[PDB]
RNA sequence: CUCAACACGGGGAAACUCACCAGGUCCAGACACAAUAAGGAUUGACAGAUUGAGAGCUCUUUCUUGAUUUUGUGGGUGGUGGUGCAUGGCCGUUCUUAGUUGGUGGAGUGAUUUGUCUGCUUAAUUGCGAUAACGAACGAGACCUUAACCUACUAAAUAGUGGUGCUAGCAUUUGCUGGUUAUCCACUUCUUAGAGGGACUAUCGGUUUCAAGCCGAUGGAAGUUUGAGGCAAUAACAGGUCUGUGAUGCCCUUAGACGUUCUGGGCCGCACGCGCGCUACACUGACGGAGCCAGCGAGUCUAACCUUGGCCGAGAGGUCUUGGUAAUCUUGUGAAACUCCGUCGUGCUGGGGAUAGAGCAUUGUAAUUAUUGCUCUUCAACGAGGAAUUCCUAGUAAGCGCAAGUCAUCAGCUUGCGU
């Protein structure tokens, strides 16, 4: 062993850096002063109405779960 | 990462190891000793294995 | 119980050797010289053979209550079923273990 | 009274025989039937390592031995005197177990 | 270490509670026998404490031996507890 | 890499071991400083792409996480990475032998020498002796373990023996062979193991300077130091080992890693040369029935170890139970050579069983590059081995198997043990 060749394409590629978007916590705001749910809550008893279900394409996906909460709609 | 230590270690030289130095070569597991050949020879006197004949 | 005497008597030996190497490493600075176990019903006891018992027995019971916990945590003894004593040394001028540690630490102070 | 059995196991001859001697001496201090010490055959536990680390040199072998001596005494006694005689003769290196029946 | 905060709390309280940790040199050992957390967490949390002081470690026969020093017992109070509590075997 | 490398590294590697090869993750980069950062430092992920892969690897998507992380600068840590010609420890070897060294005195300018020796003796620098040496120390011996003897002591349903009850068969006449888990009693020859005894070359004879000894006979369990080991000097080797060690200096590397882990593969690949071995070349034999005899040992509680007995199966094996943490059960380990009766009949034949085909099982996550076992078939060389060369002196050589180590499975190896 003298050196390394790295015949694999030259990938020092790393993960997405927990992608830094702007401020995002927004239900919606009407005038004086009410707020209503968008990106609705989960059906989990252990998700006590505080989690947002992402809608990618015909999917509802929770992030409180490690992997999978699928209430599809 | 769910594949990190996933290979089974239930028999053979990969599972067992020395209790003094954690090696896999020259292990003595007679009477449940689990000490390598070289480690046992340095402390056979403390265990109570003397050399008579 | 429920262990054959062949495995029982051997396991007592390896337990002693593990204890002895522990105290050589731990009480190196107190002139340690040996141990002996007395396996009795109702709190098996351990005696430490070290010259400076005033150092091994720390301030107000520390430094041996710590070692009592360290042994019973590692060897899974019930609490209060092991106690550690320290009586000093019988004539430390004649123990080769104690005179080798004396020789060792004298070298580390840069003595010729 | 009750039928009892005391089993002694050690790796030291000198430290074991006097303990059994104290057992029988306390047995006819206040007299009761002995079924005295029946010595089982000694067990020699042999470990045969090679001699070395790495295998250079003449292929020399060692053998190490641990000797297990075992003795059992089958006594009968009143319930009171059982505990005291089982607790007085306690010596390092000798493992004593007492079977109730 | 990421080592989520509710697992520092289990580790640090138990070190305050007894003053000693032994913990079994084996990484990825899957739920250390005394504390409810992983054995990797126990070994790596107290490596962090040792480098800054606060605890002294001994290693023997694939086992660690952790002893809380006098500069660590005072620090571990405001981390977890109130004053006038004795961590180690100083309690008689 | 001669003895002092080559069934050696306890090295019988399918994964693991593992150090090597093609690839994929992870940090297990402590702490300190500085920056980003509660308008979020950061972490994790469904489905699809992608991937050997149900690795959120990475990407598409948009949820979760919250101050531990991230980035940079120094370090830290790890390494079966290098150097055994930088070292420790261990071991081998010089070296199956008898050798080595102070103190005081003597010799010599001195390095050194004598002591530590002409002779005889011993396994021995073991002794008798001689003596410018005297008195000593280590090694040898002494010592310890083990194998042989004890009708002696101490007693044993975890070892036996005899009688006694109950009972089986046969003879019958009172006998012989048995069974009976404690029926009871008694004992310790055999077995066990504590303490001891016992051999000292004893008695006699012969030899030598008449000493140390040696030889022969008798007695004795034992007469080679009773047999076998263990232990084991001074000085050394550039002997081996950094791949036993959280033994270790220096060098290298330290995030696309030489760390670690995961899937695959390799270490086993074959024109060929060498070392240790196994099976053979048959009639002192092969095959088939029948007899039937050991010793050393190992064995499972929060884990599946040694397995009896019944049943199934040609076998390998399966299944239902049982005993055993063991002088109790496996186990009387009913081992093999061996012995008796028969078949073969001098024919590479019924010697030999390499190579190969098909099936059935077992261990394992996994058996292909056959793990191994079994069944049928295939039937190779080999007709006693040139020059060379090894080991061995009595319960030894050689033949013969058995247990243990390694082990989940694999013994053609080793360590012991008996015949």
């Amino acid at each position: 062993r003298k050196k390394k060749v790295y015949t694999t394409p030259k990938k020092i590629k790393h993960k997405h850096k927990a992608v830094k978007l702007a401020v995002l916590s927004y239900y919606k705001v009407d005038a004086e002063g009410k707020v209503t749910k968008l990106r609705r809550e989960c059906s989990n008893p252990t998700c006590g109405a505080g989690v947002f279900l992402a809608n990618h394409k015909d999917r509802l996906y929770c992030g409180k779960c490690h992997s999978v909460y699928k209430v599809n709609a | 990462e769910n594949v990190w230590f996933s290979h089974p270690r239930r028999y053979g030289k990969g599972s067992r190891q020395c209790r003094v130095c954690s090696s896999h070569t020259g292990l003595i597991r007679k009477y449940g000793l689990n000490i390598c050949r070289q480690c046992f020879r340095e402390k056979a006197n403390d265990i109570g294995f003397n050399k008579f004949r | 119980a429920l262990i054959s005497k062949k495995r029982k008597l051997v396991a007592d030996g390896v337990f002693y050797a593990e204890l002895n190497e522990f105290f050589t490493r731990e009480l190196a600075e107190e002139g340690y010289s040996g141990v002996e176990v007395r396996v009795t019903p109702t709190k098996t006891e351990v005696i430490i053979r070290a010259t400076r018992t005033q150092d091994v027995l720390g301030e107000n019971g520390r430094r041996i209550n710590e070692l009592t916990l360290l042994v019973q945590k590692r060897f899974k003894y019930a609490p209060g079923t092991i106690v550690l004593y320290a009586e000093r040394v019988q004539d430390r001028g004649l123990s080769a273990v104690a005179q080798a540690e004396s020789m060792k630490f004298k070298l580390l102070n840069g003595l010729a | 009274i009750i039928k009892i059995r005391i089993t002694l196991t050690s790796t030291k001859v000198k430290q074991l025989e006097n303990v059994s001697s104290n057992i029988v001496k306390n047995a006819e201090q206040h007299n009761l039937v002995k079924k005295g010490p029946v010595r089982l055959p000694t067990k020699v536990l042999k470990i045969s390592t090679r001699k070395t680390p790495n295998g250079e040199g003449s292929k020399t072998w060692e053998t190490y031995e641990m000797r297990i001596h075992k003795r059992y005494i089958d006594l009968e006694a009143p319930v009171q005197i059982v505990k005291r005689i089982t607790q007085i003769t306690i010596e390092p290196g000798v493992d004593v177990e007492v079977v109730v029946a | 270490m990421l080592m989520p905060k509710e697992d520092r709390n289990k580790i640090h309280q138990y070190l305050f509670q007894e003053g000693v940790v032994v913990a079994k040199k084996d990484f990825n050992q899957a739920k250390h026998e005394e504390i409810d957390t992983k054995n990797l967490y126990v070994i790596k949390a107290l490596q962090s404490l040792t480098s800054k002081g606060y605890v002294k470690t001994q290693f023997s026969w694939q086992y660690y031996y952790y002893t809380l020093t006098e500069e660590g017992v005072e620090y571990l109070r405001e981390y977890l507890n109130l004053p006038e509590h004795i961590v180690p075997g100083t309690y008689i």
